[PDB]
């Protein structure tokens, strides 16, 4: 479960910034 | 010698508020000849003497060492209003004298300034008289800050007098700044305990506006920098960390745009203020990241939660913080370094 | 010639473009001293003026971008100004021998700093379209702030300070500012004088006078103090003195509203004819209230005490609200002997 | 209204320089009462009126036609001194009014400024009066520059008046600088022909000191830079090269230290002055050296003659040119060619 | 801290007159960031110290105060021009710092003023340095008054510095007026014996013009009143009667209009000058009356001789005394009083 | 009948 | 002789003043 | 006459 959140975060951080 | 006695009586009439028993052309002529057949130092010192005698006699009225402070201040004011009125008319009669000494390049002060020195020395310089004047002036300001109504016109007239006498700084300004510092230090500390950050910010803004009104109305402008800096220090500077750690999280989590705008406006006034807000702005985002890797609010699909947060924060930067880029870059750098300290 | 001047010309251009000064400073200071002590064709001042004029004339184009946000436009003016000052200060450091010599030689030519101010005024702010969009934005922020919106006060202070250093604060801004302040508070006076009772109105007037005193302290020039406060005092108080008493003084006295009465005296103290116009209606109120209590008694107590209750009520008001004012006591005695 | 009538006579007595037939406290009462039982903006307007009435009557004296300029200026000066004395006393009686408007922030001028406006409006604003005033003031300055004695106190008072009325720059300063320019421009060319360089330099120094005296005495301080610059330009700047080409060789060939020191002092005041002098210094040394190796003297050995010149020349740098390095370096570089 | 190291090297380059090994835009960022993240205080205190270090290192060159005075003064001048040149540039790089503290109502001195305090504290305040500086400045003024040529540009630059450092009045002005007093007091006494009244008056006017020139050229304008008052007193005020009884009669008997016009101009500058002259004008006319009734005078008729005197004397009143009424009345009163002394 | 007590108070006060 | 000069002075003083 | 151009160059080197 947490491994998925880190991947979703890395995507959002690149998409957003 | 008959000529000088004419002027001696004319001055005495002006000082005693009686009648000038001569037509003025006779009096103006008297002045020109005493400069035109004798030495003028003679006449300047003679007028200095009859002004000094009268003014030395005005000190006794202030010796009732028990009477209401406001009445004492009103008595100083009228004595001052009378001194100016007397000296201005005396200056009018002796005008040929006062401009001749500019022509003769004398170092002796003008008739107006000569009266000011005498008034300073024999009345206002008096330690008991000056102390009761400043005490009352300060006590008047202390009352206004506590909510009481006072005569601002009186305060302006007395302080303007102290400025004209060039003793505003030594006698009043430093002690005034000392009492303002001591007062708002306590007020800052107490309401920092007794009220929440939103009502505390509104109060600080009201005091800063009040002190600006007192400055315009009856204080001298040369006090602007020191007074405003003093209030800014004691109500904001000494509490920056305390204000943010007490209310900022509550302000950002509840999306209270108006209080955040005022928080930004007030912190802009103080050295280090926007920076201290900026650091805690960063810590708030790092905190947000560290709870979304542990606790997703299982209502939305995480991408929406990260997008709901970003808009909320984008809006706060846009309106409360005036589109400040430094807050946008700091948010980017915060997210882009938080992801780097991710488990391998 | 030539050779040496190219050293300074490249140093100046590096300063203008924010690049690198490719010499040790002692070499540049020496260059200035040489061109001033062996005059050839010379007049290094006129050449320095030229490369400053060229660079500054190139700065006009950024302010012509169509449909650009006002705040962004103001920020470009400020950035342009902060760059100009910083560059000119450094040029002045390199050329210190030049303008200290021209002062030692008692020259009529402006200092290098003033020469920069003249050029900046001439080619940037003098432009009618540029100045107009500059002043419009400055006034618009003040209007937004008076309407409750948050603005960058530091930006306002920097721009208005610029207008002062350029010696056009009075021509370009203060005139229009007072005109817009006059229209705004004139309207606000008429509007809130109908919508709110006198107690809520007086609190608001005091709130604005402190706000306007705050804007003076924060970003306006100190010479605006007299005209601004007089304008607000006129449009919120002077134009309504008589209307305020006929609307609220009776109710304030009958229900004994000490705090609102104290404030009425403080605000009326600010305006010529104010304490006096109040004193007139103070007389009318006593004659009315008294001459109707001898006609209609509030048959609760006898007449001697109800009259003694009244003087107590009024004396408390003179003592605290009107600050022991003798003239109000004398007016009360005169009224009682009517 | 019986109260106001008291002051009308008091003001008129001051204006006609007669007797104030009331005790001063009685008048102090009149002003204090009329400001507190009506609006004060009703007592100020009346005082302007009777001040306007009186001052409008003073214009007729300046119409006499074919009247001597100095007498005209003295009539202006008396009118001004009378106005100030009257207004200063009027201000004393009406002090409560003057400060009531100051205490509250009125836009109405102080009584003193109100009087200044009336004096400007009804006396000086009249072009014919102002033009005859400025012509006379400039004519006195011209008379003094030509050596005649004038009343500087009159000059100081009138210019001070123009400053208090804030027309010093518009009406006087510009015309003054223009007349200073034309006078010294002509004087520069004229004495540059009529007098030798030593006498010309002495005269230029005398003028620079005189103009410094006129500046301290009766001109305004803000005229200082432009005045000194104008005199420096027309007596030195326009003649730098011409003075040297006429006199420098004679000054050096006779070792005239005192006149040479003055030359350095005066040329230091002007842009390029030391530079043009330094240039001709090179030309003089190159010339003198090349005329002793091509045509030698006959006393002792020539290398020694090449040393007396070095003694003579080093001495001039030491005293006349104040140890100025640029003159030492230029002397060597001249000899190496 | 790596960011600050760039600016520290740039400042050291400015101080040592070497090369700035960075592009300027890079340096402006360093200033703008350090004011926006590390609080501006810290950056002000760090800049102050490296400025104090460099300037405190400049005192050692002044440690040999046996050196030639002008060379010492020129060494002070170069040290000052270098300090100004450097501080102006440091001000340019740190302009964002100087404008932040003004926007924030700071009590901290500007970067320029901070440089002034440090320069005064470590350089000019040094008693040995200040004493050798002031001595030489006065010594150049003394040399010029004695006719020697000096560097006025050096003198102006040194005095302007003392004003910029706000120590012109205490350290220089009082001693300057005291030396001006002593010099012209003696010069009055000495030249009053060595030169006749015509040559003395020309000389007094020559000094007043020279001293007016020294004010324009290198002294501060606040010295104007006291300086001229000193020269007027020591060359005229202390000698009025002595000038008249030594030269006035001869000037009038010989109709020396130019010297008479100048006498009136110079006496107009001094308190009692026109007065003492008017009294001796009376004595001269009473004298004239008493010798025309004693002598039978056979050249012209007495009416002829009395009419030539009136033309001559009217002319002197007209041009030399500027039509001064007080002198016409004194002549009328003199002749009308003299004829009443007539024997019975 | 009250115009009597008022004038009495006015004299006393 | 001197008595005459005093007489002429008195005349001149009246004619002139 | 040419014994002086040489004396000048010597003095110029020495001085
Ligand atoms: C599992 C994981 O590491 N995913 C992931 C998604 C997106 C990105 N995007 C960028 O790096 C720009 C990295 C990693
Ligand atoms: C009926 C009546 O009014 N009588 C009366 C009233 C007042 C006074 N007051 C004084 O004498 C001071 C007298 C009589
Ligand atoms: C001898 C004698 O005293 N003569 C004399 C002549 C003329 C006057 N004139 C006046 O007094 C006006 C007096 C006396
Ligand atoms: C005639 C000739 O060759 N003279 C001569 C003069 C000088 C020098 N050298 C120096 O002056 C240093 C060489 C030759």
């Amino acid at each position: 479960d947490p491994a998925d959140r880190w991947c979703e975060l890395a995507a959002w951080t690149c998409d957003t910034f | 010698d008959e000529t000088w006695q004419k002027l001696k009586e004319a001055v005495e009439a002006i000082q005693n508020s009686t009648s000038i028993k001569y037509n003025l052309e006779e009096l103006y002529q008297a002045v020109e000849n005493l400069c035109s057949y004798k030495i003028s130092a003679n006449l300047y010192k003679q007028l200095r003497q009859i002004c000094e005698d009268h003014i030395k006699a005005q000190i006794h009225q202030f010796r009732e060492d028990s009477l209401d402070s406001v009445l004492f201040l009103k008595k100083i004011d009228r004595c001052w209003q009378n001194h100016c009125r007397q000296m201005i008319m005396i200056r009018s009669i002796f005008l040929f004298l006062d401009r001749t000494y500019v022509l003769q390049n004398s170092m002796l002060p003008s008739i107006w300034d000569m009266g000011l020195e005498l008034f300073r020395a024999h009345i206002i310089s008096d330690q008991k008289v000056q102390n009761k004047t400043i005490d009352g002036i300060l006590l008047l300001i202390e009352r206004e800050r506590n909510g009481e109504a006072i005569d601002r016109s009186l305060l302006r007239s007395l302080l303007s007098m102290l400025s004209d006498l060039q003793i505003y700084q030594d006698s009043f300004e430093q002690r005034f700044l000392e009492e303002t510092n001591r007062l708002y230090a306590a007020e800052g500390q107490k309401l920092m305990q007794e009220r929440e950050v939103p009502e505390y910010l509104h109060h600080v803004n009201k005091r800063l506006e009040e002190e600006a009104d007192r400055l315009i109305t009856y204080l001298d402008q040369t006090t602007q920098k020191s007074l405003i800096a003093t209030v800014e220090k004691q109500l904001l500077g000494e509490h920056l960390t305390a204000i943010l750690q007490k209310g900022l999280n509550n302000l950002l989590d509840e999306n209270r745009i108006q209080d955040l705008s005022l928080l930004y406006q007030l912190f802009s006034r103080v050295r280090g203020g926007v920076q201290v807000l900026l650091q805690q702005w960063i810590e708030y985002i790092k905190a947000f990241g560290s709870t979304i890797v542990i606790n997703p609010e299982k209502d939305k699909t995480m991408r929406q939660e990260l997008d709901d947060f970003k808009d909320k924060v984008d809006h706060i930067i846009d309106i409360c913080f005036l589109k400040n880029e430094k807050f946008i870059n700091a948010m980017k750098e915060a997210f882009e370094t938080f992801i780097n300290k991710r488990p391998n």
